[PDB]
RNA sequence: CGAGCAGUACAUGCUAAGACUUCACCAGUCAAAGCGAACACUCAAUUGAUCCAAUAACUUGACCAACGGAACAAGUUA
RNA sequence: CUGGUGAUAGCUGGUUGUCCAAGAUAGAAUCUUAGUUCAACUUUAAAUUUGCCCACAGAACCCUCUAAAUCCCCUUGUAAAUUU
């Protein structure tokens, strides 16, 4: 209840939820593996 | 233009009320308060008294039915060490089940 | 209501209310539920069975049917093997 | 006739129960344990203690599950407790070590369903 | 402010009046009245009042 | 109107600025192994076990069993280990293993069972019967010597009492088998009590068996303080438990105030209480052994009461308390015609003054 | 409004005479239904008979 | 809207200069109360004028004794600005049963046990 | 104050019980009053006369 | 901004403590135990009384939507 | 014009000795909002025992946060309350 010392004990919206590349960290790589071998490409 | 009543919804009996085996708890549109020890729910999510006691309101650990996929998509995707909470309403029971009473001597 | 008939005098009894309640001698009237044979295959079987129990009148229900009957359907009968016979008396019954 | 905790539906495990078999399988060790409804401990059997890992080529195995359940069930039987029940993940119960251990409890006289209550 | 708050010679004050509910004066302040201890009223601001 | 917390809340520690590079749980059998170690926790809210877990004292009970055994653990794990390693080597238990296909003897698993961790878990399954809350009044003790009672039926079979086990009196009719691991010069103190076979005084107990300075593991040529006397729970009193208790005795002691005639069929007499009983011994006399068998009723129950004990069996049955109903009112609304039978004694028709 | 289904009757097969109301859509075949019979106190097989009116 | 009113429990905290002010004693606190309604339960809410009737106080300037303790104090701090209170001087003590028809209690707040009526020969 | 809640607790529970009571039996106690007959042979006074 | 549905069942069987209730009534809602079986359906609303009519019984019948519903009746007057 | 006819009017107006006592504002349905029925309130009689005031404890998360408070309520102060 709300003005019991308890109140809010039940949250749990703010802990599950509540591009640009900065000078010190890259935004955003894409890892391309090309192989004529199916399996390798896969494995890697 | 829609024209609607209140549902007169809420709790029924407050903590420390000695209730009767099926006197009615609380009638929710929602599971605001779930059912504990020796309290069952309705259709509506109408919490009950299964036995004759005294209702007390607590905070448990809620830990769903992993038949829930909702729910269990909601706590995996808790951080690490949070721990989810909710109002439960028990029933503590007030008489013995029984009792043995001598009824002959043969 | 007739208080007073033209041709005897007397109080008359309203004939919708026997055709529709029983009066058990203690004093309750005993009634049929409104709608138990109608539109029974979108009700739910729990709503059925209330449906079709009979019920006894309040306070204010009773003392009107009382007002609109005369004294022959307030008197006690000894019907034989009567399914209401039981219900005619209150047992342990306090203020 | 003693009264079972009902409710807890919204929840899991249930509470319906007198006692209750827990198997509580680690990365090294494989444990169960009876219980009861109040959170009292019955009995007991773990690959920790020296008694069974004596016996066993390695403790997390299916074999160590099902000689787990084996030297339990003679437990339960000792200690007179014939009626438990067993609530596993809709996982656990497809699991091939679980089922030997509930095999192994019905070999061992130990039904995993207890008697209904009886109210009248 | 602070400082005529501080050597006021009136032992009365707003705010100690509306929070004690003294002479049962809530019956014609408001609530909002409790936390603007007789400072503001309506859309207009009184910074005489201490 | 709000109030602050007066403890930490629960998921106060977790910081919400780096939420996206936080570890989840990903599952549902992590996230229940958390909840169940807070859950077991002390809280300042309401929980629970407030209302339904047992109350017990925060005094910690205390121990009156004999002093833990002295044990080397670096020996003690050295020879541990290397057994294992001479397992593992073996192809043959491998390949069991890997198959699924191999099993551990069961006997011998119990015979390590019992002299390692066996009386721990005696003690454990005691509370659970809360011998000790009845007995010793709390008062706990580890079983440090296993105790071996049995009952001979027949002449080929053996009904053994290891811990609560369900045993008839027809298969308890006579005394049983005792055998214990014992030095020789060392007193012991045989004792059987039941302590809901009583049937007046709810805390007093019956005495069945009282065996006093047994020379060793010769149960016989120990003094008869009490002979032996069948278990006899009452007809529908539900389930009685008797508890087998073996005292070591450091000095001889005398029991001429504790003993009883030859028969003793007198329940005056076999009353019995194990608490004060211990109270006066306990300086020469330490428990070491326990055992207890549960008990109901059969034909050779009959035999106790009438031949025996020559009285009549007493009857119990279980009685639930009668069904609630509010109070009745004269013009019950809306209520089915049933609700006159609820109110109503006599199911016959009744007339009056007609 | 259109009307998608229909209310129809099953008798049992069982020659008690017990009857019950059920819903089945309009385009279909005739229901053959396995429900609890009273009189017989067992499930037994019912077959429509007549349509009662449109849902 | 206008309801009921809750003081706080920091106003009901006497002050280290209130007690050289009224001449009380923390240390001691005085066993009963004299509370006077001098105000009209007219133009006040219902559940002031009902505390009134149950503190028995229907009629204004019309001294009550009451005893101090919290639940009594409980229903006064919600008509306290109806009433006053004065604490009850016994500096000849209680009365006893040959002085019950001799007390007077005066505007003072002393219940005396010896009301003579006559002027002190000192 | 001079007592704490605790004290002050069932500290007047025989005295407002026993006030209780009271109202009990003035209640249970109504019932119509006694008739004389001496009051119904004094209205014929209405008439006494000298000689 | 919606609703006057639809879908899955065919024990959506029969009975019966204690309660809720749209501020009355009518109506509506939940329900332990028990018999009988198996190993109180989903859905915010998704609905209509009495009389009467049809039927062997069961049961069914109104955009009675002016939705507590009159068996059936418009306009105009300076 | 007479008779039915003292037509009917949810509408207007009127309603005649003395004295005392208790006594005012939740609603629902309605060819209904100028009306009526039920409930609430009020009155009288009766029966019974608790009634009011109220210490903790207790009553949800959401859309992120946020009011005066309210419900429940032992003591205590009081004398009412429920039922017929
Ligand atoms: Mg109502
Ligand atoms: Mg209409
Ligand atoms: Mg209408
Ligand atoms: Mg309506
Ligand atoms: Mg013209
Ligand atoms: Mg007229
Ligand atoms: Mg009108
Ligand atoms: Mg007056």
């Amino acid at each position: 209840y709300k003005t019991k010392p308890t109140h809010g004990i039940g949250k749990y919206k703010h802990l599950i939820k509540a591009n640009l590349g900065t000078d010190y960290e890259y935004g955003v790589l894409n890892i391309h593996l090309t192989a004529y071998d199916m399996t390798l490409a896969e494995s890697y | 233009g829609g024209k609607s009543s209140g549902r007169r919804q809420g709790i029924k009996k407050m903590e420390g009320h000695y209730v009767h085996a099926g006197n009615i708890i609380a009638t929710q549109r929602h599971f605001r308060w779930h059912p504990g020890a020796h309290v069952g729910v309705g259709k509506n999510k109408c919490l009950y008294a299964l036995e004759e006691g005294i209702v007390r309101y607590t905070k448990e650990v809620y830990v769903p039915h992993p038949r829930n996929t909702e729910a269990v998509d909601l706590i995996t995707r808790l951080p690490k060490g949070a721990v989810l909470y909710k109002t439960f309403v028990h029933v503590v029971p007030a008489k013995p089940e029984g009792t043995f009473k001598l009824v002959a001597m043969l | 209501l007739t208080y007073f008939s033209a041709r005897k005098g007397k109080r008359k009894t309203v004939k919708a209310v026997i055709d529709r309640f029983l009066r058990l001698h203690c004093g309750l009237w005993v009634r049929r539920k409104a709608g138990y044979k109608k539109k029974l295959w979108k009700k739910t079987p729990a709503r059925k069975k209330r449906l079709r129990e009979f019920v006894f009148c309040n306070k204010t229900q009773s003392k009107l049917l009382d007002k609109m009957t005369t004294s022959f359907w307030k008197r006690r009968n000894w019907y034989v093997d009567d399914p209401y016979q039981k219900y005619h008396d209150r047992t342990n019954l306090k203020v | 006739v003693a009264r079972k905790e009902r409710g807890w539906r919204t929840v899991f495990p249930s509470r319906e129960f007198w006692h209750r078999l827990r198997v509580i399988r680690t990365q090294h060790h494989v444990e169960a344990l009876v219980e009861h409804q109040n959170g009292k401990v019955v009995v007991s059997a773990s690959t920790r203690e020296w008694a069974i890992k004596k016996h066993l080529y390695s403790t997390r195995n299916v074999v160590a599950c099902e000689s787990i359940g084996r030297v339990l069930a003679q437990r339960c039987l000792e200690a007179g407790i014939n009626f438990m029940v067993y609530q596993p993940t809709p996982w656990e119960a497809a699991s091939d070590s679980m089922k030997r251990l509930q095999s192994a409890m019905t070999e061992g006289g130990v039904v995993l369903r207890e008697p209904q209550r009886i109210y009248e | 402010q602070e400082e005529r708050e501080r050597n006021n010679q009136n032992p009365w004050t707003f705010e100690r009046i509306a929070t004690a509910n003294m002479l049962g004066i809530r019956k014609v302040l408001s609530p909002y009245d409790l936390t603007h201890k007789g400072k503001y009223w309506g859309k207009f601001y009184m910074p005489k009042r201490v | 109107r709000r109030t602050p917390p007066l403890g930490p809340m629960p998921n106060s520690d977790i910081d919400l600025s780096n939420l996206e590079r936080l570890e989840k749980y990903r599952s549902f059998d992590r996230y229940r192994r958390r909840a169940e170690q807070e859950a077991q926790a002390p809280h300042w809210w309401r929980t629970y076990r407030e209302y339904f877990g047992e109350k017990t004292d925060p005094k910690e009970k205390i121990d009156i069993g004999l002093p833990p055994p002295k044990v080397s653990r670096t020996q003690q794990l050295l020879e541990r280990k290397q057994a294992i390693q001479e397992l593992r080597a073996n192809v043959e238990e491998e390949r069991a293993a890997r198959l699924r296909t191999a099993s551990v003897p069961l006997d011998a698993v119990r015979a390590e069972w019992e002299r390692t961790c066996g009386p721990y878990h005696k003690q454990r399954l005691a509370e659970y019967y809360g011998l000790y809350r009845d007995l010793f009044h709390g008062a706990t003790f580890v079983p440090r010597v296993p105790l071996h009672v049995a009952y001979a039926v027949g002449e080929d079979d053996l009904m053994p009492v290891y811990c609560g086990n369900e045993v008839t009196p027809t298969e308890a009719a006579q005394a049983p088998e005792v055998t214990y691991e014992a030095e020789e010069g060392s007193l012991w103190t045989l004792l059987l009590t039941s302590l809901d076979g009583h049937l007046l005084e709810p805390d007093a107990e019956y005495l069945h068996w009282l065996l006093t300075n047994i020379p060793g593991n010769r149960v016989a040529e120990g003094q008869v303080t009490c002979p032996y006397l069948p278990p006899f729970p009452a007809r529908g009193s539900g389930i009685h438990r008797l508890a087998f208790l073996l005292f070591k005795q450091d000095q001889p002691i005398d029991f001429s105030e504790d003993a009883r005639p030859s028969p003793c069929y007198q329940l005056a007499q076999r009353t019995f209480r194990t608490f004060d009983f211990y109270k006066k011994h306990q300086e020469t006399m330490t428990p070491a052994g326990l055992s207890f068998f549960q008990c109901r009723w059969d034909d050779s129950v009959t035999y106790i009461f009438h031949q025996l004990l020559d009285m009549r069996e007493p009857v119990f049955e279980f009685v639930r308390p009668p069904p609630y109903h509010p109070k009745q009112k004269r013009f019950p609304h809306r209520q089915p015609l049933r609700y006159l039978d609820r109110y109503r004694d006599s199911h016959e028709p009744t007339y009056g003054i007609y | 409004s259109k009307s998608k289904n229909i209310l129809v009757r099953m008798v049992s097969e069982a020659g008690t005479g017990f009857c019950f109301n059920t819903k089945r859509n309009r385009l279909r075949e005739k229901l053959t239904l396995l429900h609890y019979d009273p009189v017989v106190k067992q499930r037994v097989l019912f077959v429509e008979k007549k349509k009662i009116r449109s849902l | 809207k206008f309801t009921r009113s809750r003081i706080p429990e920091k106003v009901f905290q006497a002050s280290p200069e209130d007690h050289e002010k009224y001449g009380g004693d923390p240390q001691n606190p005085h066993k009963l109360h004299i509370v006077t309604r001098i105000k009209s339960t007219r133009r006040r809410p219902y559940w002031e004028k009902d505390i009134i009737k149950m503190l028995g106080l229907e009629k204004a300037h019309t001294p009550q004794v009451h005893k101090n303790i919290p639940s009594v104090n409980a229903k006064l701090k919600v008509v306290k600005h109806l009433i006053r209170i004065k604490p009850l001087k016994l500096p000849q003590g209680l009365p006893a049963e040959e002085n019950m028809s001799n007390t007077c209690l005066k505007s003072t707040g002393e219940l005396v046990v010896q009301w003579h009526l006559k002027p002190v020969e000192q | 104050p001079y007592m704490t809640r605790e004290q002050e607790r069932g500290h007047a529970a025989v005295r407002r019980r026993e006030a209780f009571e009271a109202i009990k039996a003035a209640a249970t106690s109504k019932f119509p009053p006694h008739r004389f007959i001496a009051d119904q042979l004094d209205h014929l006074n209405v008439t006494k006369k000298w000689s």
